[PDB]
C-alpha cells in the first residue's frame, strides 16, 4: 500500500476543492483501493502455510497429505483435531486398544 | 509479407502493367501466371466476367503483383499531407493528458500535486498528441527535480536549487541546465539560448527547441513496420 | 487467496472509477481506461493465481522439512553374474573390487562391476559375483545373457554370463510412491503394529514389496528385491531396520519370497512378412520381459492376458501367436512371485 | 573500514533509498537483508514499531548501508565552513606557544635566551594554532641561526652573519637568504619579495608567504584518515 508513495510526485494524491467531481482523485483512489485489498489478503494469505490456522480447502491439502479425508460436515477444528489426534495415535497396548473401541 | 495490387485501369493491358512495375513487357505471361487469367484477360466490363468470373478479370477488379514491396524507401513526396500528419503524430507519440490547467502549475512549478488527469468531454481519458504531446514531455521533464522519480534517476531538472543571486553567473547556470534537460530528450534534435533578462527578484528566458523533421520520423515510422511495434520505448 | 476472477476485478475497479467522478462515463472496448484497468486487473489475476501455486508447492516443501522425509533418488542397477572355469581350481584366486564387467552385445553397452572383493575355493567349478551398474537408472536393466566379458583378463575363465534379466535399475521416484511411503510413514508412528512392521521392512530402498504372514506368537516377514532374490546384508539390513518396529518378546524371521522363473518360448506369425528381422523378435521380447517383471506378490500369470499383451503391439502386422512351453495358467501364492527367465521368440 | 548510515525520512520508501544511493532500485532487497527488516519496513510511527521493534524501522531510526564509503574524494563544497576551519586547523598542526611576548624576542631577535613557554590562563600550557602556528614556526626557524639546533644542522637561518654594508649587494644577500629560510618550510608552496628599502643603519623589508591552501589541506587531511595518525612528522 505504497501506491501514492511510489507515485509520480507531480501527481495530486488529494481530492481537490475546486472540483468536488475530481476524476484524477476518483481513479487514484479506485487503484489505491485495489492495492489495499490486494496487500490484506496477502497478509491474510499467511494464516493458509500453516497446519494450525488454515482452512477449507487448504485444510483439505494437509489432511491430503497426512492420509486424512474430511468428513460429511466436518468442520476444519475438528478435522484438523483429528488429524494432530491421528498422527499422534498410541497402538501396542490394552490402552491404545479400548481408546480405538 | 507485403505485395503490390493493382487496379485494372480502362482499356490496359498485362504488358503496359508489366513494363510499368517490372520495367519490361515480358513479365506479362508471369503476371497472368500467378493471377490465373484467361486470354481475354482485361475484358471491356462486367458482361464479359459473367461468361467465367473465375479466370476473367473486369475494368476495377484488383489484380496482385508478386513484386516485394516495402514501405521504407518509399519517396516522402508520394505521401499524402494528412498521411504526413498521422505518420508524425504516430512518430512523436500519444499520451495521456496531465498538463492540463497550465495556469494553475504555472503559479506553482516548483511544488508537488501540481497536475492531473483529465477527460476529453466525451466520458473518456484526456490525451495530447504530436505537438501537444511534445509539450507535456518537455514541460514534466522540466518540472521534475533530477533523482525524484522512481526508477529514472536522470530524469528532471535542477532548476529547483538555482534559484540564487541575481548575477549573470546564476544565469548562465540556469541556461545551462535547461540546455542539459532539453537536451536529455531524444526527439530535441538540438535547443539554444534566444534571449534572456533579469528584473531584479525576477528572471526571465527564452529558448528555441528543433524537434526532428517530418522525414525523419516519416522514416522511422515506416522502417517500424517491419516490427510492427509502432511504440515509443525511448 | 480467495481465488479472485478478472472479470469481477475489472467491474469493481470500473464501478468505483464511477462512484469517484460523473465525467467518466466511456468504459467501452478500445477505450484507455478500459485497457489500464484491464491490464491491472489481469496482473492483479496472475498474482492471485501464481500465489495460490507457491502456497501448494510450500506445503508440499514444509512436509518434506519437517519429518526430514526426502525423497529418494534414481536407484543404479545391480545383479549378480555365473563365472565358469575350464577345470576345478588348485589356487585360491582373489577378486579385488572394482574388477569390471561388459558385454560385447552393442545393444546393451552399459558396463558393471564388482563392489566387494570375493574368492573362488580350490576345487570348485563356478562362483557367482554380485556386480553393480557403473551408470545410474534404467539403462542397467539388460536382458539376460547379456555380460559375456570380464575386463580382469585372468586366463582360468571359461565363459561369463548373467543368468537373468536385471531390474533393479529405475529412475527418480514418483510423486505417487513418494505420498504413498508417506502414509506408511504416518501409520506407522505407532510401532508395534502390523503395518509398521511392513513400513520397517519397506524402510529399506532396496527392498520392493513385502508380505507380513502373521501366526500366534511368531512372525514371518516375506521380502524380496526388485528381481526378487533376498540377499543375506539386505536380510539382515531388514532386521536391524525391524528391531526399532517389531513388537517386543514375539519372534520374528525374515526370508526370500517363493520365486517361481517363467522360461517363455513364443511361435509368432507375421502378416507382412518382410517386417521379420532382429529388431522385431527383440522388441517382442522386451515386451515379454517387461510384462512379467511387472507382475507383483501374489499376481497369478494368465496366458490369455499375456497373448493380449503380444497382440495389442500391433493387431494387424501380428497374425497368430502360440508358446511352445506354457499350456495352464501359474496360481501364485501370497508369498509367491513371477520373474521371466529365459525369454525365446521364433518368427514366421 | 566504513560505511554510510540513512536516517529513516518522512514517508520514505525502501525503493527510494536504493535509488539514492546504489543509484538502482534493484538493491532494496539487498538492503532490506541486511539490516533484517521486516515487510511494513518503514513505519508511520513508533506505536506501529512497538509491536516489532527488532525487525521493524520507524521515523528516525538509523539504517545501515553496506557501501565502502571513504573520506577521500568528497566534495569540498559538501565540507561545512566550521568542519573546513577544523581540518586546516589539523592540517597546519597544533603546539605549545612559544613566541608570546612578541616585543621581547624582536627587541633582541638575535640573541639566544629570547622566548619561553606561557600558560593559556586556564592553568594549561599555552598553545598556538593554525595560522597562530604557521606564525609561531616562521619566526621560530628564521631566528634560529642555521647549525645551531641539535639533530637539525639545516634548521635556521644565515641572517645573524648578514649584518654587512649597507649597498643593494647585501640587500640582496638577506633576501636570498630569507627566502631559502621560507621555501625550507614544506607548507610554504611559494614566497617572494614585496619591497624593501635601506635608512643608513638600518635595513626594511617584507615578504608575502603563500600557505598551502584550503583544499590541498582538506585532501591531505581526509588522505590521512585511512591511517589515522593525523599529525605531522614534517
Amino acid at each position: 500500500a505504497n501506491f501514492l508513495k511510489n507515485l509520480h510526485p507531480l501527481l495530486r494524491r488529494d481530492r481537490n476543492k475546486k472540483d468536488n467531481q475530481d476524476p484524477n482523485f476518483a481513479l487514484i483512489d479506485a487503484l489505491n483501493e485495489e492495492m489495499n485489498q490486494v496487500e490484506k489478503d496477502a497478509i491474510e494469505s499467511k494464516l493458509q502455510s500453516s497446519l494450525k490456522t488454515s482452512t477449507s480447502e487448504y485444510l483439505d491439502k494437509f489432511g491430503d497429505w497426512f492420509g486424512v479425508y474430511r468428513k460429511t460436515d466436518e468442520k476444519d477444528d475438528v478435522y484438523r483435531a483429528r488429524i494432530i489426534k491421528y498422527l499422534l495415535l498410541k497402538r501396542g497396548t490394552n490402552n491404545a486398544i479400548i481408546d480405538a473401541i | 509479407m507485403r505485395f503490390k495490387k493493382h487496379v485494372v485501369q480502362h482499356e490496359e493491358t498485362m504488358q503496359a502493367i508489366a513494363q510499368r512495375y517490372y520495367g519490361d513487357v515480358s513479365y506479362w505471361i508471369d503476371l497472368v501466371e500467378h493471377n490465373n487469367l484467361k486470354y481475354p484477360y482485361l475484358v471491356e466490363t462486367d458482361e464479359e466476367k459473367m461468361k467465367d468470373p473465375e479466370r476473367l478479370a473486369s475494368t476495377g477488379d484488383t489484380l496482385i503483383i508478386p513484386i516485394e514491396s516495402d514501405l521504407t524507401d518509399v519517396s516522402a513526396k508520394e505521401i499524402n499531407s494528412r498521411d504526413k500528419d498521422v505518420l508524425v503524430e504516430l512518430a512523436l507519440g500519444r499520451d495521456l493528458n496531465i498538463t492540463a490547467d497550465e495556469k494553475y502549475f504555472n503559479e506553482h512549478g516548483t511544488s508537488d500535486n501540481i497536475l492531473a488527469f483529465s477527460t476529453n468531454g466525451n466520458g473518456d481519458l484526456d490525451t495530447v498528441k504530436g505537438i501537444d504531446n511534445m509539450k507535456q514531455q518537455l514541460q514534466a521533464r522540466l518540472l521534475t527535480p533530477r533523482g525524484s522519480l522512481m526508477l529514472h534517476p536522470n530524469y528532471g531538472s535542477d532548476l529547483h536549487n538555482l534559484f540564487g543571486l541575481n548575477i549573470p553567473e546564476q544565469a548562465t547556470l540556469i541556461e545551462m541546465e535547461v540546455l542539459r534537460t532539453l537536451t536529455s530528450d531524444n526527439r530535441v534534435k538540438s535547443a539554444n539560448l534566444i534571449d534572456w533578462k533579469i528584473q531584479g527578484n525576477v528572471y526571465s528566458g527564452q529558448f528555441s527547441v528543433e524537434i526532428k523533421s517530418v522525414e525523419e520520423s516519416i522514416n522511422f515510422v515506416l522502417g517500424q513496420d517491419e516490427e510492427g511495434i509502432f511504440a515509443l520505448f525511448e | 487467496m480467495k481465488t479472485r476472477k478478472l472479470t469481477n476485478i475489472l467491474s469493481k475497479l470500473i464501478d468505483k472509477t464511477m462512484a469517484g467522478t460523473s465525467k467518466i462515463t466511456d468504459f467501452t472496448p478500445g477505450s484507455a481506461s478500459r485497457s489500464l484497468l484491464e491490464a491491472v486487473s489481469l496482473e492483479i489475476e496472475q498474482f492471485y493465481i501464481l500465489t495460490k501455486e507457491n502456497i501448494d508447492w510450500g506445503i508440499q516443501e514444509g512436509i518434506i522439512e519437517a519429518f526430514d522425509f526426502q525423497k529418494r533418488q534414481s536407484k543404479r542397477a545391480y545383479g549378480d553374474v555365473t563365472i565358469q572355469f575350464y577345470q576345478p581350481l588348485d589356487m585360491r584366486m582373489y577378486i579385488p573390487a572394482g574388477t569390471t564387467f561388459t558385454s560385447t552385445r552393442q545393444e546393451y553397452p552399459q558396463q558393471f562391476e564388482t563392489l566387494v572383493d570375493y574368492y573362488a575355493e580350490p576345487d570348485s567349478t563356478e562362483i557367482v559375483v554380485e556386480v553393480y551398474c557403473k551408470e545410474t537408472g534404467v539403462a542397467g536393466n539388460v536382458p539376460e545373457g547379456t555380460i559375456n566379458t570380464i575386463a580382469s583378463g585372468s586366463s582360468l575363465i571359461r565363459s561369463v554370463n548373467n543368468e537373468y534379466s536385471f531390474n533393479t535399475g529405475t529412475k527418480e521416484e514418483s510423486q505417487e510412491d513418494f505420498k504413498r511411503r508417506f502414509h506408511s510413514f504416518v501409520e506407522s508412528r505407532g510401532r508395534a503394529t502390523n503395518k509398521s512392521v511392513r513400513y520397517g521392512a519397506l524402510q529399506i530402498p532396496d527392498v520392493e514389496g513385502v508380505y507380513v504372514y502373521e501366526e500366534t506368537g511368531h512372525i514371518t516377514v516375506f521380502a524380496h528385491d526388485r528381481n526378487g532374490n533376498l540377499s543375506d546384508t539386505l536380510k539382515e539390513d531388514i532386521i536391524d531396520a525391524l528391531q526399532d518396529y517389531r513388537p517386543s518378546g514375539i519372534m520374528l524371521d525374515v526370508t526370500g519370497v517363493e520365486k517361481e522363473e517363467v522360461n517363455v518360448s513364443a511361435t509368432v506369425t507375421i502378416s507382412n512378412k518382410s517386417r521379420i528381422g532382429d529388431t522385431l523378435q527383440k522388441h517382442i521380447e522386451s515386451v515379454i520381459r517387461s510384462y512379467l517383471n511387472n507382475l507383483k506378490t501374489s499376481d497369478d500369470l494368465i496366458i490369455t492376458d499375456l497373448i493380449q499383451a503380444i497382440m495389442n503391439i500391433d493387431d494387424v502386422l501380428i497374425y497368430d501367436v502360440s508358446f511352445d512351453n506354457l499350456d495352464e495358467n501359474i496360481i501364485v501364492p501370497p508369498q509367491g512371485i513371477i520373474r521371466a527367465g529365459e525369454i525365446k521368440v521364433e518368427l514366421k
